[PDB]
């Protein structure tokens, strides 16, 4: 009954930021921890542990 | 007719090689069936690879080329061969006819581990027959033409008593005849009743395929391997009855027989998507 | 109603909102960063023993060890280097749709159509724990810690246990259809659920309200992954699309779909940097995404059928998977 | 070192075992009991037997037969049916005599099948048919207040079909017709995996478990035939 209309009044009030910020710091932190990916970069055979 | 041999071994051996490399190399084909399938495929790739070139040669060069011993085992592999390409034939029968007949037992009677045994005993059984007594001269005719073949080391026929002849000719074709010809009339009454009982369930909404499945199944290899093994009694009970020409031929017309057997065992589509897979 | 009609307009509201706050797409941010470029994975390890297809496993947190469900009713826990058992445990219902190992290397739980979560102790095998109180058949639990832990099942609900007295503590209310996946949050403080009824909807573990509903999908919604970062994460349905959603911004990203493919989706996991996003599909392989441009860079083919389980280790050195055919791979 | 052969050690104790329980594991034949309520679906379990979850096992003829009955899910939507997809065959049971009631139980029930039999992830799955309660229905045919043409048009331009009652010609003409009703979705459908079977039960009925085995044989006397390309 009243519970979905109390459910979307609640929800309703948040802080909502601009999307380009969002995706400004997901590409940043992509390229920050991008050094640190086996399977992107493939590492030397040397130290890889399962061939 | 050197074309038509090349042609010919080329057949043999594409084929052969082909479904062994498909049956090895993918998982999902290593079924207890396909065990027969590749010891088949071995045995006529053995076959096209030694026996038919060699043949090829002699009937050209009308010479035979090499030593007393190297036709002594030219001639061993190919009873060896021609013997064991047959009863594997009829193996792969009996499992089938066990496969319908007795659909809830046949998961527990063959396993992997019966299989390989079957196929070691039917090779061991080949092989007793081929090498044992043609190494040692138990199969030497007895009449002057033969010793003067024996003793020359230029050429060499094919002569045996009747003793070899009756029995190599038994152990090789007529016994695994009778036993496919049972399996198979089974297999069709037990597919003919199957259909008459959904034609009386289900007919008012809704055996061409069994007669052509089995006819060209039994068919080819009647066909290809009837005749010779008829003349092979035949030379030997009446002296001066059939040429050497004649052998030959039928002979020859019975070595085809290895080439068909991939177009005709191996039609299921997962062997025509492995096929699909490689080599396209 | 009088309210239903008025229910409406609040909707209408959240709608012009997330309208208003799209800036501008993510496709157009991520224009000029250069193509990561074609991929190409080969199989290092094959697991056999398993005699019935496979529905779950889940790594260790030492990234040596994992674990594995299957429909013959068998957990069997493999050494991935030494590519040997280590143990088989049998069960009580052959039956089981999901399993779990726990972050401290102790404990492995299990579910299935019947309705209880059984918890095993490894380092003593015999059953410890039975907790019982769903209506529905389970579809995912996670190791929240040692001593508790949060399932979700098929009576549209999800609930957090206590390991130690067997009862439940929250209860989750609030969707329309069954719920099939979970995933949690790095810091275990947040988590989201993917049910039937088209909508991932996120969860507070302490409070026990829901905080945000997302309905971007049109279908049933079979995984869900959670992005490293902590402010995003990707599902995945059965329309053959996977999306990436956010939490701050409040609606989707981008969609990740093709033309030639028209399957189902079965498991959606990420990559330690969340550069790379893999997914499982029905077509018997699986696929290789750029999170950040939507392009292909590659396919891993292999299994003779449908993929139902996808894992990525905690530090990222390889990628295992599971089918319908009974074997596990490992690809490096 | 040593770790390395108690590992091997275990493993091929564990490997054992697996080769142990395979055999047993494909001995059995696994059933699914499946049906909508009141059509004594209860009652079936427990006769053959005696002879959110219930397992029932019985062997004929040192053949392991094992059957599962999902009553604790009760919702239309199935999500949990692409579990079965490898099991021998389904069990149907429906009330042959519910045809005049209300929340109509046998459109229902039609409705049901018509979703069981188009499933993707069952395109290769026979169907046992047990069309319960053929007492009530015959009580109910002979002189009863209502009449099948009420409820299903179609009966008025219906024929008998090589029926073999037993019986009136009114009750062997609404056997027929039920029966007919689910045959005819089956046949359209599809081109060979899978054939619908039906059957005639009711209370006092003991050779129930005897129709289950030589179904189930010709069900994979028929897999194979058609595998070798025999059918
Ligand atoms: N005369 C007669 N009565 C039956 C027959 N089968 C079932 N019944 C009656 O109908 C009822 C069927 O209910 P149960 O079999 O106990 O359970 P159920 O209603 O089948 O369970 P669901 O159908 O799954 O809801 C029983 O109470 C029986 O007395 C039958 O063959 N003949
Ligand atoms: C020269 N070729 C041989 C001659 C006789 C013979 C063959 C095959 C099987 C037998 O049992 C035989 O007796 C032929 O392949």
């Amino acid at each position: 009954a009243r519970k979905l209309v109390e459910q979307l009044k609640m929800e309703a009030n948040i802080d909502r930021i601009k999307v380009s910020k969002a995706a400004a710091d997901l590409m940043a932190y992509c390229e920050a921890h991008a050094k640190e990916d086996p399977l992107l970069t493939p590492v030397p055979a040397s130290e890889n542990p399962f061939r | 007719m050197g074309i038509v041999m090349s042609l010919i071994v080329l057949a043999i051996v594409f084929g052969n090689v082909l479904v062994i490399t498909a049956i090895a190399k993918f998982e999902r084909l290593q079924t207890v069936t396909n065990y027969f399938i590749t010891s088949l495929a071995c045995a006529d790739l053995v076959m096209g690879l030694a026996v038919v070139p060699f043949g090829a040669a002699h009937i050209l060069t009308k010479t035979w080329t090499f030593g007393n011993f190297w036709c002594e085992f030219w001639t061993s592999i190919d009873v060896l061969c021609v013997t064991a390409s047959i009863e594997t034939l009829c193996v792969i029968a009996v499992d089938r006819y066990f496969a319908i007949t007795s659909p809830f037992k046949y998961q527990s009677l063959l396993t992997k581990n019966k299989a390989r045994v079957i196929i070691l005993m039917v090779w061991i059984v080949s092989g007793l027959t081929s090498f044992l007594p043609i190494q040692m001269h138990w199969y030497r005719a007895t009449h002057q033409e033969a010793i003067n073949c024996y003793a020359e080391e230029t050429c060499c026929d094919f002569f045996t008593n009747q003793a070899y002849a009756i029995a190599s000719s038994i152990v090789s074709f007529y016994v695994p005849l009778v036993i496919m010809v049972f399996v198979y009339s089974r297999v069709f009454q037990e597919a003919k009743r199957q259909l008459q009982k959904i034609d009386k369930s289900e007919g008012r909404f809704h055996e061409h395929k069994a007669l052509k499945t089995l006819g060209i199944i039994m068919g080819t290899f009647t066909l290809c391997w009837l005749p010779f093994f008829i003349v092979n009694i035949v030379h030997v009970i009446q002296d001066n009855l059939i040429r050497k020409e004649v052998y030959i031929l039928l002979n020859w017309i019975g070595y085809v027989n290895s080439g068909f057997n991939p177009l005709i065992y191996c039609r299921s589509p997962d062997f025509r998507i492995a096929f699909q897979e490689l080599l396209c | 109603d009088q309210l239903r009609q008025e229910a409406e307009q609040l909707k209408n509201q959240i709608r012009d909102a997330r309208k208003a706050c799209a800036d501008a797409t993510l496709s157009q941010i991520t224009n000029n960063i250069d193509p990561v470029g074609r991929i190409q994975m080969r199989t290092r390890r094959t697991l056999r023993g398993h005699l019935a297809k496979i529905y779950a496993m889940h790594w260790g947190t030492d990234s040596r060890l994992l674990v594995s469900a299957s429909q013959d009713g068998k957990l069997i826990i493999w050494d991935s280097y030494t590519t040997n058992k280590v143990h088989a445990i049998p069960l009580r219902s052959s039956w089981v749709m999901t399993c779990a190992y726990a972050p401290s290397g102790n404990y492995v739980a299990c579910g299935g159509l019947d309705n209880i979560c059984s918890i095993y102790n490894l380092k003593t095998v015999r059953v410890s724990r039975e907790l019982a109180g769903h209506t529905g058949y389970l579809s995912c639990c996670r190791f929240l810690d040692d001593n508790q832990i949060v399932t979700s099942s098929g009576d549209t609900t999800c609930a957090l246990w206590d390991i130690e007295t067997g009862q439940q503590t929250t209860t989750f209310t609030g969707h329309t259809g069954d719920v099939m996946s979970l995933s949690l949050a790095p810091d275990t403080r947040l988590f989201v659920s993917g049910a039937c009824d088209a909508s991932a909807k996120l969860w507070d573990v302490r409070e026990g309200m829901c905080r945000q509903t997302f309905t971007g999908h049109e279908s049933d919604i079979n995984a869900i992954c959670f992005f490293p970062n902590g402010n995003a994460f990707a599902t995945g349905s059965d329309d053959a699309t996977c999306r990436l959603f956010d939490l701050r911004a409040d609606q989707e990203l981008m969609t990740y779909s093709h033309d030639n493919i028209i399957c189902g989706i079965t498991s959606v996991s990420f990559s330690k940097s969340g550069r790379l996003l893999l997914a499982g599909y029905d077509d018997f392989n699986c696929n290789v995404w750029d999170a950040l441009k939507a392009d292909r860079a590659g396919v891993l083919a292999g299994h003779d059928n449908r993929v139902s389980c996808l894992g990525v280790t905690d530090d990222g050195m390889a990628v295992a998977t599971g089918s319908w055919d009974s074997f596990l791979k490992i690809w490096n | 070192r040593n770790e390395e052969k108690a590992q091997r050690e275990a493993n091929k104790k564990i490997e054992k075992q697996l080769q142990k329980d395979k055999q047993v594991y494909r001995a059995t034949h696994r059933l699914l009991l499946l049906g909508a309520g009141e059509s004594g679906k209860s009652t079936i379990v427990k006769q053959m037997r005696i002879l959110g979850i219930f397992e029932t096992k019985f062997q004929v003829d040192k053949v392991n037969f094992h059957m599962f009955d999902v009553g604790g899910q009760r919702d239309e939507r199935r999500k949990w049916i692409q579990c079965f997809n490898d099991v021998t065959a389904i069990i149907f049971v429906v009330a042959s005599s519910s045809y005049n009631m209300v929340i109509n139980r046998l459109q229902e029930a039609l409705n049901l099948f018509k979703s069981i039999w188009n499933n993707r992830w069952l395109r290769t799955i026979s169907v046992i048919l047990f069309l319960n309660k053929q007492d009530l229905l015959a009580e109910k045919v002979l002189a009863g207040k209502s009449k099948i043409e009420d409820y299903f048009p179609e009966f008025a331009r219906y024929t008998t079909p090589d029926a073999t009652p037993e019986e009136d010609p009114r009750v062997t003409r609404a056997k027929y017709f039920i029966r007919d009703e689910f045959l005819r979705i089956s046949t359209a459908s599809g081109d060979g995996r899978h054939y619908c079977y039906p059957h005639f039960t009711c209370a006092v009925d003991t050779e129930n478990i005897r129709r289950v085995f030589n179904d189930c044989r010709d069900i994979i006397q028929r897999m194979h035939l058609r595998q070798y390309e025999l059918l």
